[PDB]
């Protein structure tokens, strides 16, 4: 071989549980067929496989035969997954971990991007990590837990899928094309975690990370600059007065990433409080808006701070770029820039002049500012 | 292509002492 | 008090749009049965609102019946005739048919474009105004001009040219001058119809009692009694006395009004604030009646004839709903975009 | 004839037969649809 | 079939967790037993 | 002509022609 094992792995194989043995085929049947960038092995003691806090131990039951498989990425960096299994419960879960090649100096703001607890939390829209699939484990506990969950890892969807049982016995059939689809999402989402570590790391220093290819969204000159950038948390991003709407719309859910970014001109300042859920670059984040310039001109007295919000939130397909677009957040900020600047200087009486070249002011019963930008010829019309 | 065949053989040769490590091995 | 979570890319796109939604305009059927409902990204819902106002009345029944895209940009004005609902949308106006806008093909009967001075805007039709005694119909916008048209034949007889910047609102009051216009240049103009000239010019920014100089000089709203007239918008709620241009009472609202009506004797009015101004006459604040929206841009009186029972007065403006008002105290309820 | 709203009939005539009967305030669903009423 | 790959030296998994005499042998015994 | 000089519309006619009429507010060619 320096100038098999596979054997080895057969024989170890053959003590593992049957969700667990299923997986460990596809994994390899995936491993050999398309990804070569992809190994699994087998983590345990063959002779404990051979085989009222007591009963809680006994029943949260680790086999002590787990499964761990590894990608790497192209950005040399690796995801480490090791499926657990518990035979009390006939539930499979996971514990991850991502691990870069370099020494991965992290901001302040980063935090939960990649904290193992929340990383793959909602691969598919929702699953929460939180709650038993199975509503007879339901009526079993029941009859006797995120500490637990912290402790031995999260019980998805997906992961279950991946193992083959069926929750309205495992199956190759069910996890043929899940497993594909599945590790593809694993794919993009570290991907895309890593590429908003790397955006986080330079918005911290109040400078947004614009590429060479999105040049053309914007315009060259820019005025207003990013002063502050912090995450807050949920609690806090309910307390904020303008931002009842997304509240009650249902999209401040717990499993979210609460940031505040503070733009700033001279006397301007602007707060825009923002949700990410973790299917970025998917789903996109969405903007809460409150300019304290003169008084308190926000969501539900101005229409053209909605107007904004209508050019950012509902307009964000504009600003993604290529196939791998996780460079939608500086997009929105670029242009959410580029609209205070709009919203400074075609304000009628002067602190701020004109030099925009929008060839009317007004227009429709809200008068309407002119915030969308023309590039071949570059200047501001109408939406 | 001679050196590609005299790879492929010695690739062939390993091959088979590998199966017939793997039939002494399962003899025994 | 998150009741639904949307949880998928595509819903969450919706609710997006939903939050984001502003409802322009408002058109009733020939009969009372059917609401119109205009969108800020060119679509229609159409509202059943005698099934919405029925006694057998389910949850589902507040959602439009046929909603449907219908132009480019926003609608920004809808009228209804005996027959049709005339739809002024990204420059032009479409026709549709009543009968066949609840069936499944949702064709349209013409689409006219009126002439323009070729500039690189494609100007907005903020204000349709339908005359009666003759079958015409009169286009304003940000053309700065009033266009008459013919609604047999597609021709453009008048074009009218007296303001300075575009116009918001228009009027009717069947009398000699029998146009009131109003614009963004801050002047109700008259204009007759015969001559096709311009007989009397209000400014009201001009008048101290008036002018409120922090929002500016522009004019949202017009109403007429035939002898009397409600401007508001940027300067004030003014009620001018025709025939003599001379302010005599102002009504006492900070916010800027966008839409005034007469009522059986009293003064409808919304705007920027989130409630329904009732005023008296003479000038007193009679009632303010809380809305859904954080603001207000239409109203619309239900009054026709062979359906009783459809006599609501119904809100919109900055939001993803309709306040239907069974009377004039309280919201009955609220009809989803 | 008359646009009657239904709802707030209802809704009123059955906080009426909650005052009818102050025994069933005392359930969780009743107690909900009292609150909410 | 799965005797052929064993023979053939390939070794794959199988769905639930020398050879060359006995598979010869039961080719044997399965053609006698079709003739007769 | 120091700020259009190349290093809504530049050049035009076959003397590649710079914009000198002013609109009361952009500048169109003669």
């Amino acid at each position: 071989e320096y100038l098999d094992q596979a054997h080895k792995q057969y024989e170890t194989a053959r003590h593992l549980p049957p969700p667990l043995y299923v997986l460990f085929v596809q994994a390899t049947a995936y491993g050999q067929a398309c990804d070569k960038t992809l190994s699994v092995a087998i983590e345990g003691s063959v002779d404990e496989a051979k085989a009222l806090d007591d009963k809680r131990k006994e029943m949260l039951k680790r086999h002590p035969l787990s499964v761990m498989l590894d990608l790497k990425c192209k950005d040399d960096s690796v995801l480490h997954l090791t499926f657990y299994y518990l035979m009390n419960l006939n539930i499979m879960t996971v514990k991850a971990k991502v691990t870069t090649a370099m020494e991965l100096i992290t901001p302040i703001s980063a935090g939960d991007l990649l904290s193992p607890d929340s990383v793959l939390s909602c691969l598919y829209p929702g699953d929460h990590g939180k709650k038993t699939p199975n509503p007879a484990n339901q009526y079993q506990f029941d009859k006797v837990l995120s500490d637990y969950v912290l402790e031995l890892g999260h019980p998805y969807l997906w992961v279950q899928k991946l193992g083959g049982l069926h929750f309205p016995i495992a199956d190759h059939s069910l996890s043929a094309s899940h497993m594909e689809t599945t590790m593809k999402l694993l794919k993009t989402r570290v991907q895309s975690r890593l590429a908003l570590h790397k955006q986080f790391a330079s918005l911290e220093h109040g400078i947004v990370p614009v590429t060479s290819d999105c040049q053309y969204l914007f315009p060259a000159k820019v005025v207003s600059r990013l002063v502050k950038w912090v995450t807050v948390a949920h609690e806090d991003y309910m307390e904020l007065h303008f931002t009842k709407d997304i509240v009650d719309a249902g999209l401040a859910g717990d499993t979210n990433l609460y940031y505040m970014a503070l733009i700033e001109r001279g006397t301007a300042k602007l707060q825009a409080a923002v949700v990410l859920n973790p299917g970025y670059s998917s789903i996109p984040p969405v903007f809460q808006l409150c300019l304290n310039w003169k008084g308190e001109k926000t969501n539900s007295n101005d229409d053209n701070i909605r107007a904004m919000e209508g050019e950012v939130n509902v307009c964000y397909k504009e600003l993604c770029g290529p196939w791998p677009s996780h460079q939608l957040l500086t997009n929105q900020l670029q242009r959410l820039c580029v609209l205070l600047d709009v919203y400074l200087e075609t304000e009628s009486h002067k602190e701020f002049p004109q030099e925009k070249m929008c060839l009317r002011l007004f227009r429709g019963p809200s008068r309407m500012k002119p915030f969308k930008y023309n590039h071949p010829q570059g200047f501001f019309s109408h939406r | 292509e001679s050196v590609e065949d005299k790879l492929e053989l010695r690739r062939k040769q390993f091959h088979v002492l590998l199966s017939t490590i793997h039939e002494l091995q399962q003899t025994l | 008090v998150p009741l639904a979570v949307p949880l998928g890319q595509t819903e969450v796109f919706q609710a997006l749009q939903r939050l984001h939604m502003t409802i322009f305009s408002q058109s009733v059927s020939p009969c009372g049965k059917f609401l119109a409902a205009g969108n800020n990204y060119g679509q229609i819902a159409i509202f059943s609102l005698s099934s919405a106002l029925s006694s057998e009345a389910k949850e589902e029944s507040k959602k439009p019946v046929v909603t449907f895209q219908a132009h480019d940009g926003p609608v920004y004005s809808m009228v209804s005739t005996d027959r049709h609902l005339l739809s002024a949308g990204d420059g032009e106006v479409k026709a549709w048919l009543w009968a066949e806008m609840l069936k499944k093909g949702c064709k349209e009967l013409w689409r006219r474009q009126p002439p323009y001075r070729t500039s690189l805007e494609v100007p907005e039709i903020n204000a349709l105004l339908l005359v009666p005694k003759e079958n015409s119909l009169i286009l304003a916008g940000g053309d700065c001009q009033l266009h008459t048209m013919d609604l047999e034949t597609g021709t453009f007889t008048r074009v009218l040219r007296g303001h300075t910047d575009y116009i918001h609102c228009l009027a009717l009051r069947e009398r000699s001058p029998e146009v009131l216009s109003g614009g963004e240049d801050g002047a109700v103009r008259l204009w007759d119809l015969r001559t096709a000239k311009e007989v009397q010019t209000i400014e009201v920014y001009k008048h101290e009692e008036c002018s409120r100089p922090h929002n500016g000089r522009w004019i949202g709203c017009l109403a007429t009694d035939s002898d009397w007239m409600v401007c508001g918008g940027g300067p004030a709620l003014t009620l001018w006395h025709l025939r003599s241009s001379t302010p005599t009472t102002i009504f006492p609202i900070r916010a800027p009004q966008k839409h005034v009506t007469f009522y059986q004797d009293l003064i409808l009015s919304a705007g920027q604030g989130r409630c329904v101004n009732q005023w008296q006459l003479s000038g007193e604040l009679k009632a303010q009646v809380p809305g859904s929206s954080p603001g207000l841009l239409s109203l619309s009186l239900n009054q026709q004839p062979a359906a009783p029972e459809c006599k609501v007065l119904t809100a919109a403006g900055n939001s993803c709903r309709v306040d239907v008002f069974t009377n004039l105290g309280y919201r009955a309820f609220s009809l989803s975009f | 004839s008359i646009p009657i709203d239904y709802n707030l009939y209802r809704k009123f005539w059955s906080l009426q037969d909650y005052f009818r009967n102050p025994v069933q305030c005392y359930e969780k669903i009743s107690w909900k649809t009292f609150l909410k009423y | 079939y799965l005797w052929v790959q064993k023979l053939g030296g390939l070794h794959f998994p199988k769905e639930q967790p020398s050879h060359m005499e006995t598979t010869m042998k039961l080719l044997k015994t399965r053609v006698q037993s079709r003739l007769a």
